[PDB]
């Protein structure tokens, strides 16, 4: 198993 | 094999553990972006890993090389436990980070009523810009996100009373 870092959200809708 | 980081990303406490007798003053030992074993734990939502890193010695304050933190990456996810471990050390609530907004602007766009709740519980500042210029309850509105709108409203008249 290896796991990637989660990005932080884009704020554009 | 796994990196110290990868072992906490995963839940392998067991194994980190071991890392962490064998190794030097390892906990707070960033990776090439920065990143902390405590922040990856926290941005997998792996509650009882953030526990036993705060336990060891972690320092939740630290930022990434974009200024990432557990904290944002905590409140990215949803993680409502995690959210409240960290905010029993007392990291900012209000840490903004070049991707452009802060743990409430994050819990808001991922449309995360409960982390939202625990954020303004703990006393996240609703008029914190993102670096549009919307406020959480702007972004709550502009989204149509019609229960996140309904907690932040309900906080926001507990402000005003005594």
């Amino acid at each position: 198993a290896f796991v990637h870092m989660p990005t932080l959200p884009n704020l554009d809708f | 094999s796994l990196s110290i980081h990868q072992l906490a990303a995963q839940g392998e406490l067991d194994q980190l553990k071991e890392h962490l007798r064998k190794g030097d003053n390892l906990v707070n030992k960033p990776d090439e972006r920065g990143f902390t074993p405590l922040i990856w734990a926290s941005a997998f939502g792996e509650i009882e890993t953030v526990r036993f890193l705060l336990e060891w010695g972690a320092d939740p304050h630290i930022l990434a090389k974009e200024r990432e933190s557990a904290l944002s990456l905590a409140s990215t996810g949803g993680y409502t436990d995690i959210v409240g471990l960290l905010l029993e050390r007392d990291v900012d609530i209000n840490i903004y980070d070049w991707n452009g907004g802060t743990p409430l602007l994050y819990a808001v766009r991922g449309n995360h009523v409960k982390c939202v709740e625990a954020l303004l519980a703990r006393g996240a500042d609703l008029t914190t810009e993102a670096d549009s210029g919307y406020t959480p309850m702007d972004l709550a509105v502009a989204l149509g996100y019609r229960k996140v709108q309904q907690v932040i409203e309900n906080h926001i008249l507990k402000l005003f009373q005594s």
